[PDB]
């Protein structure tokens, strides 16, 4: 019916608390207050909220705490027995009453209840006879009894904020994820307990690399629970060898592959082979995406400076923009960059966010919102994937309100959420695109001789965009037009998709290089770029073949031949059955 | 709201 | 599904968080993994530790079929739980674990199966396998933080087209005999 | 009966703090409680104002007997909303339990139900799908009159659900509760001082209590005066005893309190200190070592601030109204950043370029969404409300419509601003700074003539014509800049190199640059028309590009030992790494 935490700490079952000294001092600060003396330990799950309570009791026996509280003996509520042990009514009242006599008469006595939100209502199956929380309220208002609670960040706002009276008694204490240095001590402390069960000895190097690799990829849980999970899985994997514990020691190679399975990622990623990938991926961009070689140098060096550390820690990896014509490979480079680095690609369309209300939905509601609608889809994407590529195309079309948010995010590298305290945008690279750079008047000029109104060197975008937003950018990259030879290569790509379609119809198509040049010149346009290439391809290649396939020479399949004649200036079509 | 409850008779 | 299987066996073997949770989408094959795990055990293509295990599957409808009188559900569920702890090697694969959250207690008693099983999971004597969807897990299962703490979430995704053709070829004999037809390798692709 | 606690019975066993002030509010409650109909009072007050405390005061007054005879035998109860709701599983259980209590209460006459935060159960929901159904059991009690129910609400909630529903507002009177004056607040603490000193045997000096209330209001802008003040004293009592384990000092001083508010404020202790004398003298010197160059501006700016912050001057006028003029992209903006950092205030960079459009001017004096959220507030209005003691860094003032200027006239003279939301802001302690970039534009402007003509305009000339003399009349002082110096620009390379070198220290890298190269690089980046705006970009470009390639794999990984020096013929820096 009751449990003791000081007696357990004296025996030594619980391990020595590492770090969190500030929380201990701030926790005892309110604990000694005449009022508002209920320290509410608010933190995410798996962040050692309960460990702090057990840690405090441990330090008391050691005596490295204020003497005011050293005499005290912290207790713990028997959640399991009270919740289910006392099924029958009446027994809970007399048994709980006994705790009140023990709780009172000793001001020094303390009581800690993990998951304090769950006990908001309890003590009876369906009767409203008594409530455990309500029963202690008369003795709480006075302040004779002080207790410690544990509630998740979400649960705190869900229930405690409703009852201002209950919230008044308690005082929130934020719990921040422990640093890597702190976690290595906690996990090492818990290492013997698990080593005996698995009959393995984890190497010191192995346990420190685990946290580094785990936080790099695993993001669903915090470091304390996350680190414990990788150690337990690795140990179990070791004893599951084919004949009899083939491998006893737990080397770095074992944990390197465990996270891969848990993360659903291919092998060789944990090897930290980033330096070589950067050099070889560069060449791949040129072959996959023809042209824009000058921009490729800017894009690759950008990643090297961030990883090398030539940037502010708070500042994100990169904040760039792509001002260029339509269909010039701006979007194409982004997709290959993500695949090349094995990173998630999160793309948002600013056109839907043109209106003011849609901008607010991007982050939920700055003033506030209610109803569990889950607004702020952009913020949620970052929490599920801290490292990602964020592509915001047609940023100029977006309302200037969205820019204001980027100034705050760029300045600190983090984005606040309506419910979420903060988000991590440090790893994410902010990349945008704009089409305002190409703006040529349909009517050249009032004169016999047209005027070459050369586009300004980003002067037009400067007035459209805010000045501070431009300075905060890490770099500005411009995408120019593509050379004629590149267009001759682009048509090859479009042609290739046609051949695969014909494979399902058993049709052979052969086009001459001279014919390709005709589609290329008529296809590519300065104003539209790649957009009209499809229409000519459809009109000049797909449309004529449609007649034959449905009714003609190529009903059952055949060979297609294409040629161009200068006499008529138009292509010629030849079909062979 | 309007919820249906299934009773249990004593054995 | 070789990689997905490894994660379940590893979760079952570890000291804490012994109960795995196969989260996924409808039709991905999360149920087949649990049903297929037993098939793997009898075949013998599993570690020696799991070879001796016997996987059980609970049907809630049968459990609630005759629970007219008071205490019928509790005695039945509690009785079954005793069998699991004494053996120490069996696993109760319950599909749609979210259903038991509010099942077994009509009114007054509020003795739900989730509450009854919860204490035993704390010790770790009994290990079970669950299955739920993302929407159902977050809307219902996530609400019960106690159960979620015991279970270790596992993310499942639809297999690649390459993997799918192998699955069809492996399952092709079963459907070929029932329909008395022979499927060509080109047709499945 | 167990759900609701009997406050009157509590008073007999103690636990009721004495009520200091608010006698007029107490009399109104007694006056309205004696009415035949509509006697049910309401406490429309903000959180922390002490509305709940006056309710307990009525219980203390009744047991003491200093009340009318009719009410002398009356009893008061505090409904525990959380108790009933927590036990319930589905709607209908709470209503049934509440019905049982109300019937038991109606049996005994002279029973008062103090429903704290009545708005929660009355309506507006958004907690667990809403608990608006509890209003059903509240309306009969009001109409019946058998029992009197005291209510506690807030100005926002009152208008949202109470004023709209006549059933409740008609049977509920209003007792506006306003935060007590600073003078009343210290008196309240004095009344409560005996409890705290007897708790742990420590004395509280009159100096500390006065300091506690003034510091909290000046820094803690998110909580009300009465409630947050008690926390400062309570935190000080705990911190005073627990922290100095070696020495137990009962006597407390104003300096001790500064550390107490520092923790919650999360601002440096020195800045948190309210020492106008010390801060005024050191503020000028502090800006010199932190920011070097154009020191003449610091002298004139600081002495002018002393005149307004002296205390003699009526603070209706903003503390600072310096309208900076002349070149831009200079340390003028940097000075404001360090000025805000030394004081600890949050610098607000308001740029008029976004608000150039006339319609966009309303955003500053109106809700930007223009929706029915009723909580967004105006950009300028809410920003001043969030930080009443923070400077407003006006930017791109040139691209401002006349109506934008009109709003400025109000704050300079009236010291208050009215918007569509209707919330009043305090401009007594706010500071205002501006920046004029018109002069820079005219310098680069070409001249329509055969030969270009030099135009060495002065900062004063632009404001005379572009700005109406009315603004200059209200303006306190105008500063001017020309250029920092030739040497300082060379030093600017060194200052950036200091932060850049600090970055290398993290990487365990050492780098040296030639003194001559540093001078030339400074000149290349620095420009008269652009000032120091492009200087930041060129500094990184010189070394970030080459270093990036080799830092991944090379000598830079271990020690660096980099050497940087220009080439006379090529005027290009050379990079050599020696580990
Ligand atoms: N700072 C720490 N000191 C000691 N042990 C720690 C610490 N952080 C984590 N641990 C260990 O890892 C566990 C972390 O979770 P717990 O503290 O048990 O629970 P919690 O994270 O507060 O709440 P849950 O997730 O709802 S059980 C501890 O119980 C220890 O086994
Ligand atoms: N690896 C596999 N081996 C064999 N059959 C498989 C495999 N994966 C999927 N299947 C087939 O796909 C079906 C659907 O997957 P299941 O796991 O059974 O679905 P389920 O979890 O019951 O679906 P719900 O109820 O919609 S969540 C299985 O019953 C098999 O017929
Ligand atoms: N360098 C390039 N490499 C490959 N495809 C290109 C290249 N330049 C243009 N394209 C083609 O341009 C088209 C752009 O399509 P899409 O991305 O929908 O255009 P938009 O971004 O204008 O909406 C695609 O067919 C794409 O393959
Ligand atoms: N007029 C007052 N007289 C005495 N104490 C007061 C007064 N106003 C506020 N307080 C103090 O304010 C603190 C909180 O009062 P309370 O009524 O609970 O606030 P709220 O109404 O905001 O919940 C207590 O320390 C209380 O004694
Ligand atoms: N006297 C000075 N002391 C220190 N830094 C200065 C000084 N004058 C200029 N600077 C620096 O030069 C730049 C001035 O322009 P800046 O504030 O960057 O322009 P903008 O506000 O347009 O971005 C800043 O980097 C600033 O810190
Ligand atoms: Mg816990
Ligand atoms: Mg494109
Ligand atoms: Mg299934």
């Amino acid at each position: 019916f009751t449990t003791n935490l000081n007696q357990l700490a004296r025996v030594g079952g619980i391990d020595p608390l590492i770090g969190r000294e500030k929380e201990l001092e701030r926790a005892i600060q309110v604990l000694c207050r005449r009022r508002k003396n209920n320290p509410l330990l608010v933190g995410e799950s798996g962040v050692g909220k309960t460990a702090i309570a057990e840690g405090l009791a441990w330090r008391i026996v050691q005596g490295d705490v204020p003497e005011v509280m050293a005499d005290c003996t912290i207790y713990s509520l028997d959640i399991g027995s009270l919740l289910a042990g006392t099924k029958y009514r009446g027994d809970f009242e007399k048994r709980f009453k006994a705790l009140l006599k023990q709780l009172e008469q000793d001001t020094n006595s303390i009581l800690f209840i993990d998951e304090i939100h769950t006990i908001i209502g309890a003590g009876a199956a369906s009767g409203g006879q008594v409530d455990a929380a309500n029963l202690i309220k008369p003795l709480l208002s006075s302040g004779k009894i002080r207790v410690i609670g544990s509630t998740t960040y979400q649960e705190f706002s869900n229930i405690f904020e409703k009852d201002r009276a209950l919230a008044r008694r308690f005082q929130k204490i934020d719990i921040t994820e422990p640093s890597i240095e702190e976690t290595v001590q906690i996990i090492n402390g818990l290492k013997p307990k698990y080593e005996a069960h698995h009959d393995v000895r984890y190497t010191a190097k192995a346990v420190r690399a685990a946290v580094e690799l785990a936080v790099k990829y695993i993001n669903d849980r915090h470091l304390p629970d996350k680190a414990i999970d990788v150690i337990d899985e690795a140990g179990a994997r070791a004893r599951l060898m084919p004949v009899s514990k083939r491998k006893k020691t737990v080397n770095v190679a074992d944990i390197e592959s465990v996270v891969a399975r848990i993360a659903r990622i291919p092998e060789k990623s944990v090897s930290q082979s980033d330096r070589d990938t950067l050099k070889n991926l560069g060449d791949r961009l040129k072959m996959l995406v023809f042209g824009q070689d000058k921009a490729i140098e800017a894009l690759t060096e950008a990643i090297k400076m961030a990883r090398a550390g030539l940037g502010h820690e708070h500042k994100p990896v990169g904040s760039f923009l792509f001002a260029g014509p339509t269909g010039v490979g701006k979007t194409e480079v982004t997709v290959q960059l993500s695949k090349a680095l094995g990173i998630e690609l999160l793309r948002f369309d600013m056109s839907e966010y043109m209106e003011r209300h849609t901008v607010s939905r991007l982050i939920g509601a700055p003033p506030g919102y209610v109803g569990f609608d889950q607004g702020g889809l952009l913020t949620d994407a970052v929490i599920k994937h801290p490292h990602a590529v964020l592509l915001l195309d047609e940023i100029e079309k977006a309302h200037p309100d969205v820019f204001n948010i980027l100034l705050q995010v760029m300045d600190n590298g983090t984005l606040t959420d309506n419910n979420g305290r903060k988000a991590d945008f440090r790893n994410v690279v902010l990349v945008m695109t704009t089409n305002a750079g190409v703006r040529e008047t349909e009517r050249k000029s009032i004169g016999l001789i047209h005027q070459d109104n050369s586009t300004d060197a980003m002067e037009e975008i400067k007035k459209i965009f805010t000045p501070e937003f431009r300075n905060r950018l890490d770099n500005i990259i411009w995408f120019d037009h593509l050379s004629t030879d590149v267009i001759h290569q682009v048509v090859d790509k479009f042609i290739v998709e046609l051949q695969v379609q014909l494979d399902q119809k058993g049709v052979s198509l052969e086009v001459s290089q001279e014919a390709r040049n005709w589609l290329a010149e008529k296809g590519y346009d300065r104003a539209m770029g790649a957009r009209p290439m499809a229409r000519v391809i459809q009109d000049n290649l797909k449309k004529p073949l449609a007649n034959e396939l449905l009714f003609g020479s190529l009903v059952d399949g055949g060979q297609v031949t294409v040629a161009l004649d200068k006499e008529k200036n138009e292509l010629t079509y030849g079909f062979q059955s | 709201e309007k919820v249906r409850d299934a009773l249990k008779p004593p054995s």
